[PDB]
């Protein structure tokens, strides 16, 4: 094999533990977005790292859009910095990975039909609704997107090893149901 | 007695009460009207279990235990009165067919034409 | 969902839009509720059937009906381009085998018939005219 | 006499049951506490014995804060002529 | 510099004086004071800011696309009046 | 209705300076220049909607997007405004409100 699934998205919640004013913040801040009639939360984005802060009113904020565990951690300290920069007493608190998204490729065509017929307890293949295949892993708890071309997208993970251990237990199963 | 029931009476039963409305109460109310123009008839057929609706012949109908029957269709007319301001082929029932009638295929057959269909003249 | 259970268990051929032409199930609610019922059936222990109904919808002879059958059979074993939903793969087997003969239908009438896209099947015709070799039987 | 539809049947028969050609017809398709109380006192100055159904329509703001102020400085009359009407 | 905007500025001064002529008679100050309002405003008529109204702002990944309608933009001491606009900027 | 964002333009500040000159220096009565600016937000609102035929195309680097009280605010750095004429603006403040 020798294949490492490249990560695509890492999600992390940050609870500041305070309460701001959304009209006061948006009338003075720069790179921020907020709409009361659609979704009453402040959307903050920074150029480096390119992430997405979701500032609620009750001190809640989720940071998403990074690739490494540090990039979701570094941007959240930058996200905690601007709220302290406005005039509030924000605090970098409650750090937890919400999800780690990763996708890769195997460079051989995959027999999805015989795989779905064999692994019907975990495969869910509906050919006219979703052109890929939906596979769920018990240990570890990983849901996987399988394409015929070889695109193996993985989700439902808080740790980096859970993506890699899921690939190792399924790539011989990928190597069984192959074509050319 | 069969053919006069088909050619004339089937328009008599429908067109004598071909209209029906629904008095919708609103405050500005409304009305809606459904009507039927002419009823249309078909040839004897069988819709099989998969869904193929093809031709039919009574020799196979005797062996497969079916209903030598043709579908019927209605030209429906929909209206809406808003208080009277005004702003479609529907199957209804497979009617069983009497043999050697005008709607049946075997009315148009010679001597040997029945012989190629295993039916006695 | 249990209607679609009767489609699969009694070897019938029904589609989601066929039920959506009758009921308003809003698809995303419909499929996940269908999915969890399957796990109940898993917790309580094939597009070839769809072919001749459309042939019955078009009114085609049996030799023309089995012509798309040998088409749709050999289309899976040939591979390339993979699934891309078998519904349009069925209807391009129709359009190929009707281009084998001379039946006046074209793409506009069959587009309104099975409710699809004329521009889609010409793109599938592009890979099919290249694959015109490995599909002849007599 | 009644005309007979004379084709390959299944073309006409396809429109009977499922056909995936839906619709094609238009027939039967169907706040702060002191700030909201100031508007409520302005609304009570016009109509006092008034139901909360049109009041939630006329205000259309924070109805939970409107329901909290309606029990705060107002007494909703239950039955009688002024049913569900503040006082 | 625009011959259309100089034609536009001719309509704006003429529509203002002809509409508050009734209120200058209701207040009853003077008719020539309204004429003094016109000559001073045309004498004054003789930092890159866009003032308009948004209709649709679409954003994908980091690319923005904004559908703008009806405004007046003054860029580099030059007056411009438009009817439609599209802003396809890119925020890093 | 009738917003007041067009009183901050070139002719938006020209009518305010021509009305405040009459009130402060002269004896022009108060609460009458307000009706002129309300008329100024009415005529130009029907002028840029109807008597305008220019189209603009702006492409640059966005630095600040702000949205508050149905008012969109943009600052695009190094933008080229294409009239119908391409004008390379180093910084163009874009303010937009709801047209409905």
């Amino acid at each position: 094999s020798g294949i490492v699934p490249t990560l695509q998205n890492i999600v992390a919640t940050v609870t500041l533990g305070c309460r701001l004013d959304l009209k006061t913040v948006a009338l003075h801040a720069r790179n921020a977005e907020y709409n009361p009639k659609r979704f009453a939360a402040v959307i903050m984005r920074i150029r480096e790292p390119k992430t997405t802060a979701l500032i609620f009113a009750s001190g809640k904020m989720v940071v998403t859009g990074a690739k490494s565990e540090d990039d979701s951690k570094l941007a959240s300290r930058k996200y905690a910095r601007i709220i302290q920069k406005i005039g509030f007493a924000a605090k970098f608190t409650d750090f937890k990975i919400q999800n780690i998204v990763g996708s890769c490729d195997v460079k051989f065509p995959i027999r999805l039909e015989g795989l779905a017929f064999s692994h019907g307890t975990f495969s869910s293949y509906e050919p006219e609704l979703f052109p890929g295949l939906i596979y769920r892993m018990v240990k570890p708890k990983i849901v996987l997107l399988i394409f015929v071309s070889g695109k193996i997208v993985l989700t439902g993970a808080k740790q980096r090893e859970e993506i890699y251990q899921a690939f190792e237990a399924i790539y011989p199963v990928l190597s069984e149901f192959r074509k050319m | 007695s069969f053919n006069q029931f088909v050619d004339y009476t089937l328009q008599d039963i429908i067109c004598e009460d071909s209209t029906l409305i629904l008095e919708q109460l609103a405050q500005i109310s409304r009305k809606y009207e459904i009507s039927f123009g002419k009823i249309y008839v078909t040839k004897p057929m069988v819709n099989e279990s998969d869904g193929v609706t093809h031709a039919l012949y009574p020799q196979e109908a005797r062996l497969r235990n079916l209903t030598y029957s043709s579908g019927l269709f209605v030209d429906v007319k929909k209206r809406t009165y808003e208080l009277k301001y005004e702003l479609g082929k529907v199957f209804i029932g497979r009617l069983p067919i009497m043999l050697r009638s005008k709607n049946c295929y075997l009315s148009e057959a010679t001597e040997s034409d029945l012989y190629k269909l295993k039916e006695c003249p | 969902a249990s209607i679609l259970i009767g489609c699969r268990r009694a070897e019938v051929a029904r589609t989601f839009k066929e039920i959506q032409s009758l009921i308003h199930v809003k698809t995303k609610e419909f499929g996940k509720t269908l999915n969890i019922m399957k796990n109940i059936l898993r917790g309580k222990s094939q597009n070839l059937t769809y072919i001749p109904r459309f042939c019955s919808h078009l009114g085609l002879p049996m030799q023309v009906t089995t012509s798309a059958e040998y088409t749709a059979k050999k289309c899976k074993e040939i591979k390339e381009i993979a699934g891309k939903s078998p519904i349009t793969i069925a209807v391009v087997s129709i359009y190929l085998n009707i281009l084998l003969f001379q039946i006046p239908i074209t793409a506009a009438k069959v587009g309104q018939t099975l409710q699809v896209t004329e521009g889609t099947i010409k793109s599938g015709y592009k890979i099919l005219y290249e694959h015109r070799d490995k599909l002849v039987d007599p | 006499r009644i005309t007979t539809l004379d084709e390959t049947v299944g073309v006409t028969m396809s429109h009977t049951g499922m056909s995936m050609r839906s619709d094609n017809s238009n027939f039967l398709k169907v706040m702060p506490k002191k700030e909201i109380l100031d508007y409520l006192f302005k609304l009570f100055d016009e109509y006092d014995y008034w139901s909360l159904k049109g009041l939630k329509e006329r205000t259309r703001q924070p109805e939970a804060h409107l329901k909290e102020c309606l029990d705060k400085v107002a007494t909703l009359v239950k039955k009688g002529p002024y049913a569900f009407k503040y006082t | 510099s625009n011959a259309e905007a100089s034609r536009v500025y001719e309509i704006i001064v003429e529509s203002v004086v002809n509409e508050v002529r009734e209120d200058f008679e209701n207040a009853g100050i003077d008719e020539q004071t309204l004429q003094d309002l016109k000559n001073i405003w045309q004498k004054k008529l003789t930092e890159n800011l866009m003032l308009c109204l948004y209709d649709k702002v679409t954003r994908t990944k980091a690319r923005w696309k904004c559908s703008l309608k009806d405004g007046v933009v003054t860029i580099n001491r030059n007056d411009y009046t438009f009817q439609k606009a599209q802003v396809e900027a890119e925020w890093v | 209705g009738y917003y007041e964002l067009y009183r901050r333009s070139t002719i938006g500040n020209s009518l305010v300076d021509a009305l405040d000159t009459l009130i402060s220096d002269g004896r022009i009565e108060a609460s009458l220049a307000m009706r002129v600016l309300e008329t100024f937000d009415k005529v130009v609102a029907e002028t840029l909607k109807d008597n305008t035929q220019s189209k603009l195309t702006v492409k640059g680097n966005l630095d600040t997007y702000g949205f508050c009280d149905d008012v969109w605010t943009f600052i695009v750095k190094n933008c080229q405004v294409t009239v119908e004429s391409v004008i390379s603006v180093d910084k163009l403040r874009i303010v937009a409100c709801n047209s409905k």
